[PDB]
Parts: structure tokens; C-alpha cells; sequence
């Protein structure tokens, strides 16, 4: 399994593939690892399905409740800190998971969160089994002067690469770009597979 | 100088006294219409020094369900937040607030508890929940006694008896939104309008298929 | 201005005052017949604005047992849900709700507790449970005192004394469903029918061998 | 409008008021005879609509010990079940309910507690336990005060004073069952029989060596 | 209609009212003699229907210590059992109930607690403990206030003042058992014997070196 | 000699009596201006022996939010500290106190609780919170009932009605700081100034973009 | 019929009423002398039937500290034992009861608690602790209010005012034991001796360097 | 015969009644001077039998902070010890009692709690804390209401109004110790000295840079 | 990861580099390890991020509250002490972290705190993966007669060294100097990298 959050100009793009497996037994071809968590924010799950899912629901709600009572959307670093508190508070019987939460408030953001509530923001980062491979290509071709369209391609490339060198990852890769203009929008499957073909990639 | 117990005639005087407090509350109403439901409250303002809109009477519980309250303001607020988190709770366990009726029942039971558990004053407030659920557009009201009922249209607060009678008479079943809000505002007017000026009413609505819509100052002023 | 204690004549005045509240409740009754039992409640409605059926007086506890209540509405609701989960509990441990009598006993004891545990107002409600169990069709009633009895036919609420006397007189042992519902509706009529119009009664029944059946608007109107 | 405390003359008025409630209870009695003991209660019925036998006044605690109660029905029921499980408890730890006296003592203490622990109304009921234990046939009675005594014969409820005096006079030590039940029914008659008709008494008995036997309708009618 | 608090003159009225209850209790006494101590209670019986001996007033705490009580019967029983287990407790930790004085102190403190802890009625009973311990034959008495004292001879219950005065006068220090029981029974007689017949007294005794001995019907009748 | 319950007219007398205590409190006010908000309290001093400034009426909750209180001093202090830690709490979980409105709501709810939870006297104090948050400069007030409202300008304490009316009349929307503090001090004067001398007022302000500024003795004396 | 609260004049009436109870207590006193301190209590006896010495009024807390009490006997006993274990506690943690003052303070605080914690009657007793500690011979007294003071000589109980005045006058600073006990007994006499006979006083003393010494019957009779 | 609640005029009568108790307390005062602060209390003694100095009114909390109290002695003691351990607590966590103001605030809050938490009588005492902290010499006073203020000089107890006025008039800002103690003792005199004799005052002082100094008998007698 | 606090005359300087890694996988190039915790005091984190972060927030809020309540700032030894107590109090399920807290109250100070609440003051001390290396250069060239400017250089040198011999350390080295006059001031990134270049150092 592999996910990736990438920051650029005035947007943040997040994508993941979706094969869920049990050791070498790839039991589920179409899991979901990308979730909208608020009007202007998304999150990527990676690790044990049980812990991740419950975690997504808590976060999802915790955010909606916050919005209503405060009349304004929770800032990204705030969501990241909240999460950070939850996880660390139970470090000795941790949610075996690794979360990536991207979004845009006053500016774009992307934070990496570990099972101990360690939270750190980067301009891009990957999460999951195939992390290295993507970190390889991103390290090689990412540039903060890219257009949201260039971005969406780089990402697909990044994931398709990890799909090659990592048996744990696989299936249809899916992306969502979140901008202040349009908000959190997930790209149409077709359009994605279209870019794949165009790029001469595979699967 | 006695309690929350039964009078020789079978009545909880404390709960009655409570009801009094709600009558002295502002007036608001709602009704089901075309393919949604709307809520409207009389936003009666005083000083130029108040922060206008901040005194929101129609409050959201979640993007698909709102409620408006009448009675001891403090009591109303705390009882609102309870419903809010209570709402969240059903969402997080079941994955979806399928039946709104249930949401109101929980908050109702909360209120019913103070109706009998000795040392504690009841909630001096009544409110109505409106929204569209798995079943469709739904309208409920609740009093300090914990009594809850579903309506086609209703009101609460000060001018209840009045406005309710108007509807009781001129309520039109499947009235399309524009006409429904009108009938409503007209009904609200007549009632509390012993004092002529309707001032600036607060109105919001939702229709099956989508989230709630709060009417903007000008839009409401259009029906005003 | 005193309690839940014994009067100089051996009576719990609080529990009495409670009983008063139930008399002022709607009227309903039930009776065993052919090979089942039926329940019937007078659904007296007011405004056009109420959501009709939503004001269900006969409530299900489980597919094979229903109950109807009379008294403080709030108290009735909460006491109903208690029986519901309590029912579920027996199902999950033993695998089957073998004796319904037991279900009522638990809810009765619940009510009996508030009869003596100091700081807390009793449940101002009476209700009757009807259904078919391992033993067969069964009919029980319960008052705010926690007193419970099994009947061949009975009533509760406002016109109890009246309707009960009619049955006391014209009740026919093994009356087949169609005739039983009739005798019932007739009995219900006479009683509360000081005000002529019977309005729209709410009726449901179950027969040994299968689940409960709630009569539809037209079907009931047929006997009406 | 005061309590469960001592009056200036050394009396617990609350417990007294409680006793009143029991006097207004039905009449029942029992007595040791030949090689067992029997219990008999006056089953005074009203409506044709009551489910006859279901109103069992003599209740079993276990195959070798039964009890009959008088006073607030609800209170009696709950206090019965307590003895039942309490009985089971001694069985499961020691392997056998050796002394019945002990069973009554536990239930008595239960009642004695509400005699002094402030906020809670006492048990408005009296009852008698009868059965044969390791020691032999045994007969006990208990009042709301928690006072317990063993008898050769006794009664409780409404016509206590009356029936008790008859026995006090015509009680025959080792009267064989048939004659014992007779003397009893005769005694029960005289007492409550200011109203002539004895109606249908409820009678059961047990004899050393075996389990309890509940008399069938016809058998009892035979002595009636 | 007020409490367990201090009166303007420094008195716990509740504890006083309690004392009243004990005066109305049966009469009993005891005294140290030769090389032991004896207890004697007036067993005043009513009906032929009571199970004679079963109404044991002198109760054993353990083979070497007994006690007799006066006041609210229920209260006496529960307070007895407390001492019993309390006795057992000292035995199991230390291996031996060395000082009986201590046993009474514990039960006394129990009673003293209800003398001040707000919501709870005091123990309406007084009793005396008698037996031989590591120190020798010992005699103690205790009232509802928790006050405890050691005697050479004393009484309690109804005819206390009377019987006590007789002893106060004719008590003989080292009177050998036979004569001691006599002096006692004589003393008990005079007192309560305003009503001539002494009936059947209950008497038991123990002497240093061995366990307690309960006098048999005939043996007691011998002194009677 | 009765409570925190509802009067026959729907009012919590206890909460009313509480309000009285606040009226007898010192006078203070605040208002939004140019691009910030300011607070001003009348520091009425007595003895030469008091430690001047130490009697700070305007207290900081955090570098960007302050509050001033009126009523029972003790109650005000404890309620202040609660808000302080409560503030810290939001900071440590979310990383930032985004909405100040929320801070006041929490402290308000705290106060609302004592409005109904039986055994406990309400907080006899009212206060106003002022500061700039994520939304901008904000002004709130709160009473012993837990009622909270946002203002453009307001006052509290003794001369509320007075000063408030002055503003109600001469309040200028976007008045630049210097002129705003003036209008304020003028308004404060008129009100409490039945006694001529304004003495030494305590004034502080904050403006969007930075932390709070407490006016120094001379600076305030400049407007005085 | 009201409490433990402050009267309009600043007094705890309950604690006062309590003080009354102690005045009605026996009389006792103590005083520091040569190189120790002594305690003396009037052992006023009634019946020949009481076990003489067993009614010890001067009780040991530990070999180097004793105390004598006056007031509700029960309350005194329980409060004594508390000090005893409390004493033991300091010994086991620190290895030595260095300051006796501290021992009394703990028991005092115990009593002070019931002075304000609502539902519970205060300790109706006063007592004095005497002994020699790390600091030397020490003398303290304590009342139901929890007030504690150190003396050179003092008394308590019935004849306090009297005996205290005698000492107040004829108390001799460093009076050697023999003469000190004399002055004391003389002082005790005068006071309570309105009734001539001093009876048999109970006296004990300790001197720096060693443990406490209880005077034997004859020794005391020597000063008598 | 009512409470700790608000009177119709906004006052806690119980807290008032409490204040009364403190007025009837001894008189004491303190004031800041040169580079320290001093405390002085009127040690009014009665009997020759009291242990002189042992009745220390000025008590140490720690080598750099002392306090003197007035009101119900018992209440004062317990409230003192609380501050003592509370002091220790700040020392052990932070390593140093940096701000004394904080110490008083904690003890104040303690007292404030009993001002509203239902069932419990308030602390009938007022006291003043004096000492030098990180900020410098500091002087505070506290009443039963939990109200706390910092002074330049002040008094408390019986002759407060009097002595305070003298200072209010003749208090000299930076008076060097010798002259300060004088002005003080003079002020204390005038006040309580309606009864001429000043007796033996208790005085102590501390100066920045070092620990507290308690004046010896002769030293104080020097200013006397 | 390496951090260092150094004392001199009338100031305290504190600096750290900023690489956050997971074993050999250097996942975050720009983490933050230097935090101002009060007007005249700073703290350096080192160890497990989750623990470190939460600990920092606690310390922050706690300090702010105390300042308001006491009207004065909490002394450096005092804040050390508090931290000490918290940490030790939970020694058997510790915050695996190593903290360095420096600041200036009546004089400059720097305390080394270990996960068992052991707290000790020194004239300088280093914390982290590269501690020994920096302890070297410091033990070799630190002089209490240095100027705040000589100080900032020394510090930059030391960390730079550690960066050479320790793969667990890296990234932009950043410093903050705290003096009574100006309070806690963090030097500008350019000025730092300027000194690096001037000194003939690298990265």
C-alpha cells in the first residue's frame, strides 16, 4: 500500500492506490485509502485497516462538530495537532497506523503523523509500503513551480512506480486535488486511467 | 416550597411552571412543504449595540438537521449542544443518522429524566427539530416535559396559539417553497404582530436531496 | 409537602396521586379471543397539523409481543424502551423469550422500586402487555404501583370502568377474531362515546403460530 | 410529615402504618399436623374476566418450602423472589438448604434494614413460610418490622385475630391431614365468613418424606 | 419532627425515645456467683400455638459467652448476629477470644455510630453479655446509646428498677450456683410478679473451666 | 426558604437574587472601535492603606484576551481562573484558541450548571470578555444565569443602565482608539458620576495584529 | 429544628448545646507539678452491683500519656480509641511520639470536622491529655468545638468553674507531688463537695524519666 | 432556618453571620515598613494557669511568611495548616514559593468553596498573611467570604475599625522598623485600649534579605 | 539529531540542526527542534517526536498560565524542576526524550534533563545523536570569555562537525540567542548560512 501528499503553489494533491492484502494473499482489490475529512481537507490511511477506519470516523465527526460550534473550519495544523494528541495519549497500546493529512486553510499543508503522535509538516511526503520508491521519483522530479496538472501526473507516475517494485501495492490508483477555489475534489476514475495510458504507464 | 411530585390532581407543578417560562419565549414556527421543510423565527432586536446575526435562533445540528428553541436561553443552548454531540454519536457508530426521530427522542429522554430524579430543576425550554432524514422531511417539537410529536406544521414560543391557529386554518399541504415561506411569514406576522412591525425574521430551509440553506438578509427582506 | 411513605391508614399517597394521572390518560383495551389476542386504543386526534399515524399508541416490544400505555406520555415511552431492551436481554442469554409473564414482571419491579427508594418520583403510567408466548396468548396489565395481573379481557386509561363493565357483561370466551374486534370496538365506543364520535381507533392483533398484525386504516374503518 | 424514627413513647410509627396495610390484606393461615404442614389462603375473586388460578397466593420457594403473603401485593412479590434466589444461594454453596429457619431469617433481615436506614419506605407486607427441612415440618411468620416467630398453627391478613382465636381454642395437636385441612377450612370460614360465602379457598400441603402438593379445584371443593 | 442532635439542655432525644422502647421489653437479669455467672430471662408466653422453646431469649455467641436482649426484637436479633461474627473474627485472627470485654466494646461502638451519623435510626435495644474469658467470669450490659458497664449482678427490660433494687439489697457476693439461681429467680419474681404467676423462666449458666449449660424445662421448674 | 426551582410565573428567583448582587458591583464597560476593542473599569478606591494597582479589575486570560467582572468578588476570581485554564486547554489540544466565543461559552455553561443542579448556590457575578481572535475583535458579556451575548459596545456593574444609554445614543461605529477611549470615559463619567469625581479609571486595549496594552497611570490621567 | 450553621450573632448553636452535655459530666482535673503532671477524677459510684474499678475514668493512651474525659460517655470512648491508634500511627512512622501536643491536635481536628461537615452530630465531650513528651510534662484540654489549650493546671466536667477558681487562687507552681496531689484533692473536694462526701477519687501521675503510675485504692485513701 | 443562598437583596446571610464571629475575635494588625513588614497581635490573657507563650497568635507558614488570624479559633487552626502544606506543595513542585500572593489565593479559594457548595458551614475566620517574596515584602488579608486584598497596612479582629482609622491617618510610608513597630503598638493601643492596659502584645517582623524574627518578651516590653 | 546549549557572560545561545529520520530512512529534512517556551527561555527537543512535541506544548501553556497568575516569569531552575517532577513521576512508562532547557532570569542558565527527571545544570551541554562530536569541539574551543558573536560561530562549527560524523543529524543548522536586553531572538536563516560559508563549513 502506498499514499502520497504533495504541496504546490495554491493546491495540495493526495493520491493512493488501493490493494488491501493479508501477507501475500491479496484479498481485496479495491479498498479505499483516500478520504475527504472536511470541506478543505483530506486524509490518507495506511497500516492496519481496523485502527485506520475507526480513526477516520472519529476525525470526520470531530471536525464537523468543531465547524458547527466555532462557525469556521478547523485549521490544518490544528487537525494535525488534535490527531497528534490522540495517538500519543495511547502510545503504549497504539493505533497501529500511519496517517497523512493534507488540506488548505490560509495556505496549503501536508502533515505526516506516526503511531506515537509525532507530527511533522513537509512540502510533500509519502506513506506506506511503497514509500521509498515514490520518495525516489519525487526526490528526482518534484518542483514547487509545477502546475496542478503537472502535479497530478507526477503523482500517478510516483504511485505507478511503487506499484512495480512493491507487491503489497496495487490496483487502480486514485487522486484528489484540493484547492481553495473549488475545494476538495476527487478526480474521475476515467480521467485518471486516461492520464495513465497517455503517460504510457500501466494498470 | 415543595417539589417535583404529583399534585392531588395528578400534575407535576414544577413542569407546569417550567412551561410558563417557554411561553415568555420568542415566537418561531416551521412546516413541511413541497419536498423539504422550513424553519422561521422572529428575530426581535433591541439595541444598536447588539451584534446582529450573532443572535442566531435557528441553529444547525448537522448539515441536514436544524432546530429552533424557546424558553430559558441558557437551558436551550446546553440542550442544543447535547443533541449535537448526540447526533455525532449515532453517526460514528452506525455510520449514518438514518432516523432523525431518534435524535429528538434521545434529547427528549434527557429532559424526561429531570422530570423525576429528585434534586434537580427541569429544563425550562421547548424546541423543534426540522430536517430531512432517511424517511424524508421531518418535523418535531418538544416541551420541558419530554413530550415529543411530529407535525405537518407548527409553532412555539410566545405567539404559539395564535400562529398555530392561522396555519390550522390556512395551511396548504404541498405548498411550493416560495409560497410556503410566504404563508409562514404571513402566519408569523398576524400572531406576534399585535405590535405591527415584523422586524427582521430569521428563516432557513432545506429540501430533500441536499443540505440546509440559511436565507440571507436581503432574501428574507424580499418576503418581508 | 411530605412524601412516599405510609399514611396513618396504610396508603402510599404518592402512588395514589400517580394513579390519578393515568385516569386522565386515553382509553385502550384488549382481550384474548379465538387463538390469539388483540389490542385496541382510541386514537383521539386534534389538529390537522399532527402527523397522523406517527402518534402510535400500540407499540411493539418484539414481533410477538406488543403493549399499549396510559398516563404521563414521557414516563410511558421510557418505560416502554426499558421493556424492549429487557426483552432483548432475555433473548440473548436464554436464546428465547419463553415466558412473557416474566417480561412484564421485570418492568413491574422497575416501577415498584420507585415506590420505596426515597428521592425519586414514581412512574405516572399504567400499561398492558399482550402477545403469545411459549404458554400461549397472554394478557397482562400494570399500574404505577407495580401491581400486575393477567386477564381474559381488560382496559385502561380514561374510560376503564365503563368499557370494563361492558366486557364484564358481554364478553364472549372464544369469540373468533372478526367478532372479537367487533365486541371490542363496540365496548370501546359505549365507554368513551359520551362524545358520540369514535374517531379513528388504532387496532392490532396476533394469533398463535405467527407474528403481530397492525390493522390498516381501511380495515379498521371497516369495523368502525 | 416526619419519618422512621422513634416516637416519644418508643415506637416506629412508619412500621406501624405499614402493619395497617397488611391487615387490609387477604386472610390466610397454616398449621402443622400429622407429619407435615399445610397452607390455606382465601382466594376471594371478583370479575369473570380475571384469569382464575393465575392469582396464586400460595407460592413455592422450592419443592419443599412454600410461603403465603399479605399486604401490598407488589412488595410481597419482590420480597418473595428475594427469598427464592436467597434459597438457591444456600443450596449452591452448602449443597443443601438444611435449616429453613435460616431462609426466613435472611428475608427478615432484609426487611429489618428498611426499618432504620433513613431514606426508604419499609416493606408493607407480612408472610408465612411453611415446609419441611432437616429438622422437620416448620412454620414461620414474618411482619414488616422483621419480627419472626415459629408456630404450631397461625394466620395472617384480614381475619387474623378471628381465625387465630378459633385455632387458639380448637387446634388439635397431631391432627391427620384430612382432619387438619378440615379444622383449618372451618377456622378460615368462621373468621372471614361474616360474609357467608367461603368462595374457593387455595390450599396446598407437604408431608415429611416428599415434595409439596397443591390441591386441585375439585379436591379443595370436596372440603368446601 | 427534628432529629439526632443535641437539645438545648445537652440531650439526644432520639436516643432517649429509643430507651423507652427497651423499657417496654421483657425482663431479664444475671449475676456473677461462685465460680461462674448465670443468666435468667422471663419467658412470658401467650398462645398455645407458639412453638415454645423456639422463642429463646438467652442466645449463645459462642460456647463460652451468651447474651440476652431487650427492646425492638428485630434490632436485637441483627445486633446479636453482628456480635457472633464479630466474635468469630477475633478468634480467626488472634486464635482466641481472650477478652470478652472487647467483644462487647465492638458491638457497642456499632451502636454508638448510629448515635451521630445523621440519616439512620438508632438501635432500639439493650442487652447484657455474660460468660467467662481469660480474665474470668464477666458480666456486661449495653444500652442504645452505646454505653457499656461491667456488673457483679444486674437486670434489664421491663422490671429493671424493681429487680435491680432487690439485688441491690439481697445480693450475696460468692453465692454458690444453686443458691444464686434461687436468689435470682426470687428477685425476678418480686419485680415483674405484680401479676403473680412467674410462668416459665429461661435460665442458663456457665462456670469457669467449662462451656455454658442451658437449664432444661424440669430443672428450671425445680426452682420455680 | 425554598430554592432553585421555577416560580408559578416561570422564574428562577435564586438567579434573580444573584443578579442583584452584580448590580451592587462596580461599573465597567467596553466597546469595539477602529481595529481593536477596549475595556475600561471605574477603579473606585478608599483608604490610603490599599496597595493601589494590586486591585486590578481588568484581568488577562491570555495575551490576546482579557475580561472584567462585577459582583461577588470571590466568585469573580474563581470564575476567572477557570476561564484561564480553560483557555490553556484549548491551546494545548488544538494548538490555538481560534474562536474566543467558545472560551466564553465554556465558562457560561459552568455557570449554567449551578442554575439547575440542586444543592449549590449560583455564581453571583457577571463579566465581559474582550479580545481579538481568528474572527477579529470580539466583545461578549455574561450574567449569573449563563446568558451570553456579543456586543458592539456595552457595560456592566452598578451604572449599567446609565452608561449603556449614553452609548446607545452617542456610540460611534468605527471610532479610532483615541476618540473611542474618550467617548468611553465620557460615558463612564456621566453614569456613575452622580458623585462628580471620576477618580482613577482602569483602562486597557488591544488592536488586531498584536497583544493587549494596559494604559499607564499617566496615560489614563491624560484622558481623565 | 435547623442545624450546624451560624446564628445571626455568629454562633454555632449545635456546638453550644453540645457543651451543655459536658457540663453535666463528672468532674476531673489535673496540674503540672515538680517534675511531672498528675490527673485526678471524681469517681462517683452508685450501686453495690457495679464492678468498681472497671469504671476507669482516667485512661491510658500509651505508657507515657493519659487522658480523662467528660460528656457523653459513648462519644468519649470512641474519641479515646481514635487518639490511641492515632498515637500508634505516629510511633510507627517516625519511630517516636516526640510531641504530645501533636497527638491532641489530631484528635481535635477530628472533632472540628463535625463542626462544619453538614449531616452529622458533633462529639458531645471534652477531655484533657496529660503526660511527659520530648518537651517535658505537658497538659492540654479540648472541648466539642475542637478548641485546644495548654495549661499549668485545669479542670473539666461538672464542677469546672468551682475547682478551677480554687486553683486559680491557691495553685502553687513547683509543688512536689505529695503536696500537689493534696492541693488537687482539696480543690476537687471544695468544688463538687456541696454534697460533703468526696467518695473515692481516681488519681494517677507520671514524672519525667519514667512511665505513668496509677494510685492504688489505699494510697489514694491516704490523701482522702 | 434556611441557608447559603441569596437573599432578595443579593446577600449571603450565612457568610454575614460568619463575619460577626470574626469581629468578636482578638485584635491584630500589620504594616509594611522600611524594607520588610511586621505583624502585631494583642495577646490578651486571663488565668495564671494558662501556659503563656503557648497561645501563639502569630503563626509561621514557613521561615519567610507568617500569618495571624481572628475568629473561631478551631477554624483558624485548620485553615492555617492547610496553608502550611499548601505552601510546601508549591515548594516541592516548582522548587520555590516565588509569589506569596498565590499562597493566599489558594487558601482563599478553599474558603470560597464553602460559600456555595450546599451542605457545609463556612469558615468563621479572617486572617492576614505577611512576608517577603520574590516580589518583595507583601501584606494580605482574607475574610470568610474568600475576599482577599493587598495592603500597605491593616488590621483585623475586634478593634479593626478603630486601629485601621488611626493608621488611615498617622501611617507613615517608609517608617524604619523601630518607629514602625512603635506607630503600630500605639495604633493597637488607642483602639482596643478603651480598657486602658495594653497587656503583653505579640510582635514579629521580617526584613528583605532574611528570615522572620519573633520579638522576645523583653524586647516587646521595651516598646510597651 | 543534535542540539546544544551554551552559557557565556550575559547570554545563552541554543542551536540544533534539523533532520528527522526513521533509522536510515531520512524522512523529514526540516523538522523543528528549537522552541521558545517563554519570553526569556527556550527548550531543545531530542528523542521520540510524539513525546517531545506534547511535552513542549505542556511546558508552553503551563509557563504562560504561571506568568499570568504570578505576574512574573518562572525562574529557569523552576521550570527545570517542574519538568523534572513531571518526567520522573512517570518513569515506568516514560516520555522517551532528552530535553535541554536554557534561558536567563537573574543570570544565564542551561539544564540537561533526562527521561527519568534527572536534572543538572552545566555551563554548556549537548543533547542528541551527535552529542559526543559537539562535546569534542566544545571541550576543545569553548571559552567563558567569548562574545555572543564568537559563541554563535562556535555553536555553528560544533554542530557542523557532528553533521560530518553522524548520519542521524543533518539539515539547516539554526540558532537562537537569548539575552535580557533583546529577549529570546532566533537568528535569520540567511545570516546563519552566511556565517557557515564565511567559516568554510558546509551544508
Amino acid at each position: 500500500t502506498t499514499t502520497v501528499g504533495i504541496t504546490l503553489k495554491d493546491a495540495v494533491i493526495m493520491a493512493t492506490e488501493r490493494r488491501v492484502t493479508m501477507e501475500n494473499f491479496i484479498m481485496h482489490k479495491n479498498g479505499k485509502k483516500l478520504f475527504q475529512i472536511d470541506t478543505y481537507t483530506g486524509m490518507t490511511i495506511a497500516g492496519l485497516v481496523g485502527d485506520a477506519q475507526v480513526l477516520v470516523r472519529y476525525m470526520k465527526a470531530e471536525l464537523e462538530l468543531y465547524r458547527l460550534q466555532r462557525r469556521v473550519n478547523m485549521p490544518i495544523e490544528a487537525v494535525a495537532t488534535l490527531l497528534s494528541n490522540m495517538l500519543n495519549q495511547v502510545k503504549y497500546m497504539p493505533y497501529m497506523v500511519q496517517l497523512l493529512v493534507g488540506g488548505i486553510d490560509t495556505a496549503p499543508h501536508v502533515f505526516s503523523i506516526d503511531a506515537a503522535g509525532g507530527s511533522v509538516e513537509d512540502i510533500y511526503a509519502s506513506t506506506g509500503s511503497g514509500s521509498p520508491f515514490v520518495y525516489g521519483v519525487l526526490e528526482s522530479q518534484y518542483s514547487e513551480k509545477m502546475t496542478v496538472d503537472e502535479g497530478v501526473d507526477l503523482v500517478i507516475r510516483a504511485i505507478s512506480a511503487a506499484k512495480q517494485r512493491d507487491s503489497a501495492s496495487g490496483g487502480m490508483i486514485d487522486v484528489a486535488v484540493i484547492t481553495r477555489k473549488d475545494g476538495y475534489v476527487q478526480l474521475p476514475t476515467d480521467q485518471i486511467e486516461s492520464r495513465i495510458r497517455k503517460l504510457g504507464l500501466i494498470l | 416550597r415543595a417539589i417535583t411530585v404529583f399534585s392531588p390532581d395528578g400534575r407535576l407543578f414544577q413542569v407546569e411552571y417550567a412551561r410558563e417560562a417557554v411561553k415568555k419565549g420568542s415566537t418561531a414556527l416551521g412546516m413541511k412543504f413541497a419536498n423539504g421543510v422550513l424553519l422561521i423565527s422572529d428575530k426581535k432586536v433591541r439595541s444598536r449595540l447588539i451584534e446582529q446575526n450573532s443572535i442566531e435562533k435557528i441553529q444547525l445540528i448537522d448539515d441536514y438537521v436544524a432546530a429552533v428553541t424557546s424558553g430559558l436561553v441558557a437551558d436551550a443552548r446546553v440542550l442544543v449542544d447535547f443533541a449535537r454531540i448526540s447526533a455525532q454519536q449515532e453517526k460514528v457508530t452506525y455510520g449514518s443518522l438514518v432516523n432523525i426521530e431518534n435524535l429528538v427522542k434521545r434529547v427528549a429522554d434527557q429532559m424526561q429524566q429531570y422530570t423525576q430524579y429528585g434534586g434537580v430543576r427541569p429544563y425550562g425550554v421547548s424546541l423543534i427539530f426540522a430536517g430531512i432524514d432517511q424517511i424524508g422531511p421531518r418535523l418535531f417539537d418538544c416541551d420541558p416535559a419530554g413530550t415529543i410529536n411530529e407535525y405537518k406544521a407548527t409553532a412555539i414560543g410566545s405567539g404559539k396559539d395564535a400562529v398555530v391557529s392561522f396555519l390550522e386554518r390556512e395551511y396548504k399541504e404541498n405548498l411550493p417553497e416560495k409560497e410556503a415561506v410566504t404563508l409562514g411569514i404571513k402566519a408569523l406576522k398576524s400572531s406576534l404582530e399585535e405590535g405591527e412591525e415584523l422586524k427582521a425574521p430569521e428563516i432557513a430551509s432545506i429540501t430533500v436531496g441536499n443540505k440546509y440553506r440559511i436565507y440571507d438578509q436581503e432574501e428574507v427582506k424580499k418576503f418581508l
